[PDB]
């Protein structure tokens, strides 16, 4: 038994050594608002939006990288995490372009519901703006990349899932770009992926661009025909007709992927 | 003003729209810009609550100022882009206005 | 500062799906 | 105190004046009990070094000999790494171009004596790129060592093995960082790490490696070879050991002396280097450890002497211990303003709060520059500035908001006025 | 933007619940004061009439009007429809 | 940060180590350890730009063959830091030190000299391409503030005055005494060392038994 | 100096440099 | 035939509608009327699009006009920019 | 990558026929019981459900992600 004992608020849950604050969190049943974690994609520390406070600790710390250690009691609902997201969420919407009536993750957003759950009510931000430069990623992936919050999950799938390492991050400061410095296109399979793993609307399917909006979508729970895998996906319905064909998890078959033709 | 519809397929105007009025099924327009298709409203369910002309971030959906629109039949109710794209087609001259005159209240 | 142009609705959309036209040769 | 005796300056070449080569290095005796030193143990060299209670020469603070004490753990069948870095983006550390152009040795025999006391194979020195004079330098020095056999396996005629690399920076300050110089070295792009993997335990090329700043890897053989109680004395409590001291701008000969910690802020300008250009009267205020730490004005100046403890009671970082003075005609918000378009041009991004926190304060200070914001933007910038402060990756993140908060801390009424005089003009 | 209530209320009411918890014993399964400052006293629903008659005729909590009574239907409990009555 | 190819700047042009710089490739893979060749990037994308300022996409691709890294790795660092040049830089890249410390010692001051001498605005080539001036950060010579940085020269103390003798004697003949200008060598106490004058204490000096 | 001095330099010190480990 | 189509097909039935009626349908397309617009030349990389009006108009974008290769078009009026 | 509407057990019905109003173009039903998510807290307390109303089940068990150990360490290793 090397459960090491960890409490959230109080919960006094036992974990095993070397479980993310994040995910102690998760047992008790705890979300700490999270960007750029993916549970199969490599912990990356970039958007830093899951700061919380171990007890009696001198700085919040990241859920997402931090192994959480011997009877340390995680505040996720203090006056301090709240102020250390609060804090974050004026950040990525400040350089964040309004056009949440074109982004059509318009109810699929993570970043609009974190803003409107743990974020704040208004804006400091009286200054101008930034913009990038929209480019072709292909004919699957429209990438309206003004939307990135460089929360690098396109480039660690495109790394790591699918191993087509032509994604990158390009340039330092608040100038930097993600994704690909010459004009490849990203061709491969499982490139739809990206879309549902970007949480932000910045590069989005193509195709359903502009048909539908996620709250009318009726979703029916179906399997994939396409291929012998069998993986499992929703069929998104709209007044019956199918708008968007999007992966459902199934630990075994398909782990919340499925592939550019059945998509 | 410069002639292109305000409307933007946002569907923020159909998931707020109590009475169930509004089926504005969009595409992208061929000039790679974001327009309707479709657009409705059924005008014998619609309730002139406002809520629509309240939400539209952009003031393309309005609720003019006629009251003198009864009809004979059931199908000059069933309103589509069409009849209210040039319905504000009409009404801009009258309806501007009142917008300016009201625009700091809300 | 009995009329013949009476609104009929539409369905403006597009047709939303597509039959095969059968081959017009026969085999 | 202060007054620090030649006799007691460790690095006697600063200035040149002698041969930074071997055969001054030699006059210098700088390897005189280097294969002593190694004899008596790698338990002998992390002695003297807690005995001499040295702090970090870098800009973080830290004990030494415990930061070396870490990576003293047995192997675990990976070769332990050593990392030096000769990488000084932080304006007024010209504190280490000097070791480099200069008393190269001096940090050759650093790495060996260093070396074995964390049982590195090996020591990369990652040099700023814009050195490449200073690059030319050190492995002509290096390879003067080698030629002589001091370094190298069997290094100094003694059992253990050592090999010391030169690496090319290429122009980016937070290469400096203890964790993104060593992905640099990787070859990937400078963005740090998280802590929680510390660099002990996992390194360049995934080892066991430790970072030090060159001043602290140089003093290393000399506070062995000589007594580091010898050095301890010098310094205060906590504080001790002479570190070099740069004092650039506003002050009538400005340069990098090796007087003691610990010293009087007024005394170091009067004494030392030039006193404030204008009198000491004309002085704005005083930027103690380098662009990161928070300027102090004059009422505190001449009260707290240099050393990480006094500074840490005033609110600013001994850090580099760059001294950088502002005299009256200075324009206190422009000269900050240009730190933080200094932290814009060069943070990662890799952090969110950074990225935009760092940039959302360029513009407002522009604008403060400008007097175009009103009165309230500037407590604004106050709580922009903590939401930076404890919530990025890297210290970097740290440091761009400390001169923020110093001039808004001391310098608030002339702020309001610049706000108020643009108003007026309308 | 945080309700300007009276603890007073919470109190006196959160006692008024004790009161009647100890004088029905047989009946009440539940008594709790919401953050609302209202009261509820949930009832087996064999006490209906017995809860309600004591709080119609008692001096010290004279109910004498029947606001509303309704039934929300939680499908999942066992026993779907929870009818309440409020009482002034 | 895009590169849309350019017949000048463009995978076209062919790009190879002279056979010279091909043996000084291999020197630099060995001093990392064996395969670790991707470390290799920042020292060959050097020697890329010191082959060729302009450093072109084709350059960058065939970095990545030689260390066998991916393209886009290349590409990362290349952007990342400001040392390497992805635009075909002048002759002689001037780079002004314009940090707090520079400025409070007039280093902007410098920069309106240089601007008139080379009569070009501040950022891009002379139409000689002779010398190209750009506004660079801290450079770690605060001590002598006004400061340029010549391709390597890293001239210091530098008056108007000076960068005049200076920039005349890039623009005739060449190697201008690159270094400091007044005398006060590197971060010398102007007025005197004031340290350092009592002679060195000789080796075995001190030794206090370590 | 020279655009090549430097790492000539290392050229030059690569016999100097004994074997390096390999994962 | 509306902006988007529409138009029935001769043996539709769903053309009885119209016998001693007609078809609403507007004669102002707004793919032409957009393009019947001068391109907004601007000096800035970065351009807003307030819709021409302080909210009268639509949500405030910022527009990169980086690359005259491509003219920005704000999402919201489908107004060309020229750099 | 919100879990929040995967946690409470939905009884659904059937798909059946949605057409198109020939008039407007608008989908039309004849399914009474289309709109129709009742929405239960366990497995048991939504096959007691459908049996008390006398209609098929079709039960699906639940499929919650397992733990899958993260480190960040891990990715510098080489
Ligand atoms: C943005 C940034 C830049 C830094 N630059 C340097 C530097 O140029 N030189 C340096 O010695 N330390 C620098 N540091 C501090 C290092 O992270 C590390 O703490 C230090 O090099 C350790 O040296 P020491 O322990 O010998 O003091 C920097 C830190 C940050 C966050
Ligand atoms: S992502 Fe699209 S939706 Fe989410 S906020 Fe940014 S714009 Fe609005
Ligand atoms: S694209 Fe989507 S995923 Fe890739 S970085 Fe920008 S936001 Fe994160
Ligand atoms: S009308 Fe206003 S709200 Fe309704 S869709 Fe068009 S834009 Fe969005
Ligand atoms: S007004 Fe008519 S249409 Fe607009 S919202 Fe209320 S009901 Fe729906
Ligand atoms: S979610 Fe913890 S680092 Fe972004
Ligand atoms: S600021 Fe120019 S020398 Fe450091
Ligand atoms: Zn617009």
């Amino acid at each position: 038994s090397n459960l090491i004992e960890v409490f959230v608020d109080g919960q006094s849950v036992m974990v095993e050594p070397g479980t993310t604050v994040l995910q102690a969190c998760e047992k008790v049943g705890m979300q700490i608002p999270r960007f750029c974690y993916h549970e199969r994609l490599s912990v990356a520390g970039n958007c830093r939006m899951c700061l919380v406070e171990i007890e009696k600790a001198p700085k919040v710390v990241a859920a997402c990288a931090m192994p959480v250690m011997k009877g340390w009691n995680i505040l996720t609902n203090s006056e301090k995490s709240k102020k250390a997201r609060e804090g974050v969420m004026e950040f990525l919407l400040a350089n964040h372009p309004l056009d949440c009536p074109i982004c059509d993750q318009g109810g699929e957003c993570d970043l609009q519901d974190q803003s409107m759950m743990f974020g704040s009510d208004r804006s400091r931000f009286l200054e101008g703006k930034r913009a990038v430069e929209d480019k072709n990623i292909g004919p699957l992936v429209k990438t309206i990349m003004t939307r990135c919050i460089q929360c690098t999950r396109c480039i660690r799938f495109a790394s790591e899932i699918a191993g087509v390492d032509d994604l990158g991050t390009t340039g330092r400061g608040n100038d930097m770009q993600v994704g690909t410095y010459i004009e490849k296109m990203f061709m491969s399979e499982l490139s739809g992926n990206v879309i549902d793993i970007c949480p932000v609307g910045a590069l989005t399917s193509k195709p359903y661009a502009f048909t539908a909006r996620p709250w009318e979508t009726r979703k029916t729970e179906s399997i994939d025909v396409m291929d012998a895998v069998g993986s499992n996906i929703v069929v998104s319905t709209r007044t019956g007709e199918v708008m968007r064909i999007l992966p459902r998890m199934h630990e075994d078959i398909n782990e919340e992927w499925i592939s550019d033709k059945t998509r | 003003p410069s002639g292109e519809e305000r409307c933007i397929a946002c569907k923020l105007c159909e998931a707020i729209c109590p009475a169930q009025a509004i089926t504005i099924e969009a595409e992208p327009r061929a000039d790679g810009s974001r327009r309707t298709t479709r657009y409705d409203i059924d005008m014998t369910k619609c309730i002139y609550c406002g809520f629509c002309q309240e939400a539209c971030p952009v003031d393309a959906i309005v609720e003019g100022p006629n009251f003198e629109f009864s009809t004979e039949t059931h199908e000059e109710l069933l309103y589509n882009k069409e009849k209210l794209l040039n319905n504000g087609d009409k009404w801009e001259a009258e309806i501007a206005a009142n917008i300016q005159a009201d625009y700091l209240y809300r | 500062p009995a009329t013949p142009e009476q609104y009929v609705p539409y369905s403006t959309t597009r047709k939303k799906i597509h039959e095969w036209v059968p081959p017009s040769t026969p085999y | 105190f202060g007054s620090l005796k030649d006799e007691d300056r460790i690095f006697t070449n600063l200035y040149g004046r002698h041969d930074w080569r071997l055969k001054g290095a030699l006059r210098r005796g700088d390897w005189y009990k280097t294969k002593e030193i190694l004899l008596k143990g790698p338990d002998w060299i992390l002695g003297e070094m807690k005995t001499s209670g040295l702090r970090g020469r870098g800009g973080a603070g830290f004990p030494t000999g415990l930061k070396w004490s870490f990576m003293n753990k047995p192997s675990d069948g990976r070769p332990k790494y050593l990392v030096v870095n000769a990488d000084e983006g932080e304006p007024g550390t010209c504190k280490d171009r000097e070791i480099m152009r200069h008393d190269p040795h001096k940090l050759v025999e650093g790495c060996l004596v260093g070396g074995r006391a964390m049982g590195a194979r090996a020591a990369y020195i990652y040099i700023r790129g814009e050195f490449y004079n200073e690059a030319s330098n050190l492995q002509v020095a290096i390879r003067e060592a080698y030629e002589a056999g001091l370094i190298g396996k069997n290094a100094c005629g003694s059992d253990y093995d050592f090999d010391v690399f030169v690496v090319r920076g290429a122009g980016a300050y937070i290469c400096g960082e203890e964790t993104a110089l060593i992905e640099s070295i990787e070859g990937k792009q400078g963005k740090p790490r998280l802590k929680p993997p510390f660099p002990a335990d996992v390194g360049v090329f995934g080892c066991p490696t430790t970072v030090a700043n060159v001043e602290t890897v140089a003093v290393s053989p000399t506070i062995c070879r000589r007594g580091g109680t010898w050095f301890a004395g010098f310094g205060r409590e906590r504080n001790s050991g002479t570190k070099l001291f740069n004092i650039s701008g506003h002050v009538n000969h400005p340069c990098t002396v090796e007087e003691e910690m610990s010293v009087p802020l007024k005394e170091l300008i009067e004494k030392h280097a030039g006193g404030v250009t204008g009198g000491w009267d004309n002085l704005l205020a005083v930027i103690p450890g380098g662009s990161s730490t928070p300027l102090i004005p004059k009422s505190v100046c001449e009260t707290v002497l240099m050393d990480f403890d006094a500074l840490v009671q005033a609110q600013t970082g001994l850090g580099t211990a760059a001294v950088i003075v502002m005299d009256r005609s200075t324009d206190i918000v422009k000269a900050i303003a240009r730190l933080i378009e200094f932290y814009k041009h060069e943070s990662c991004g890799q952090c969110t709060p950074c990225r935009e926190g760092v940039d959302w304060m360029n513009k407002v200070m522009a604008r403060f520059v400008k007097g175009d914001a009103r009165p309230a933007e500037i407590d604004s910038l106050w709580e922009i500035s903590k939401q930076i402060e404890g919530h990025t990756i890297c210290a970097l993140g740290d440091g761009a908001a400390w001169p923020v908060q110093g001039l808004i801390r001391h310098f608030r009424p002339e702020l309001e006025d610049r706000m108020q005089r643009f108003a007026q003009q309308h | 933007t945080v309700r300007p209530r009276s603890d007073v209320t919470h109190k006196q009411l959160s006692a008024f619940g004790e009161y009647v918890a100890e004088i029905l014993p047989k009946y009440v399964q539940q008594v709790q004061v919401s953050c609302l400052d209202e009261l509820e006293i949930c009832i087996h629903p064999d006490g209906v009439i017995p809860t309600l008659t004591f709080l119609r005729d008692h001096t010290n909590a004279q109910f004498k009007s029947l606001a509303d009574l309704t039934a929300v239907d939680v499908p999942t409990r066992q026993n779907r429809f929870e009818i309440v009555y409020n009482l002034l | 940060f895009v590169h849309r190819d350019t017949p000048e700047n463009n995978p076209d042009t062919p790009f190879d180590f002279t056979p010279e710089n091909y043996k000084r490739i291999e020197a630099i893979v060995k001093n990392y350890p064996e395969g670790h060749q991707a470390a290799a990037v920042l020292p060959v994308l050097d020697l890329a730009q010191r082959q060729n300022g302009w450093l072109p996409i084709s350059a960058m691709n065939k970095v990545a063959e030689v260390l066998q890294v991916p393209p886009m790795r290349v590409y990362e660092v290349a952007t990342f830091y400001t040392m390497y040049n992805r635009k075909p830089v002048g002759k002689y890249h001037i780079q002004v030190c314009t940090t707090t410390p520079c400025m409070l010692r007039d280093s902007d001051s410098i920069l309106e000299t240089l601007q008139r001498k080379l009569g070009i605005k501040v950022g891009e080539t002379t139409p000689d391409k002779l010398f190209t001036l750009i506004e660079v950060e801290c450079l770690g010579a605060c001590v002598n503030a006004p400061m340029v940085q010549i391709n390597d020269n890293y001239y210091e103390d530098l008056t108007p005055k000076d960068i005049e003798e200076i920039i005349d004697e890039l623009k005739a003949g060449k190697v201008p005494k690159p270094g400091p200008r007044s005398g006060r060598f590197c971060c010398e106490p102007a007025g005197g060392l004031t340290s350092l004058t009592e002679p060195p204490k000789g080796p075995g000096f001190g030794v206090q038994a370590g | 100096y020279n655009t090549y001095t430097f790492l000539d330099l290392n050229l030059d010190l690569s016999k100097f440099r004994l074997p390096q480990p390999s994962s | 035939i509306t902006h988007t189509g529409q138009v029935y097909d001769e043996k539709d039935y769903r053309r009885v509608r119209f016998v001693d009626r007609q078809k609403e349908v507007n004669e102002n397309f707004a793919i032409d009327l957009i393009a019947q617009q001068p391109v907004n030349e601007v000096e800035h990389r970065i351009i807003a699009c307030d819709g021409g009006g302080g909210a009268l108009g639509h949500p405030k974008v910022y527009i990169n006009l980086d690359k005259e290769t491509k003219t920005g078009t704000c999402g919201y009026c489908g107004l060309q920019f020229k750099q | 990558s919100g879990v929040n509407n995967t946690k409470k057990w939905k009884m659904e019905f059937d798909t059946r026929e949605r057409w198109e109003n020939p008039l407007m173009g608008w989908a039309s039903t004849a399914d009474p019981l289309s709109n129709m998510v009742l929405t239960f807290s366990a497995k048991e307390d939504a096959i007691a459900f459908a049996e008390k109303n006398g209609w098929s089940y079709d039960v699906e068990e639940k499929k919650v992600p397992k733990p899958k150990s993260k480190s960040y360490g891990a990715n510098f290793s080489w």
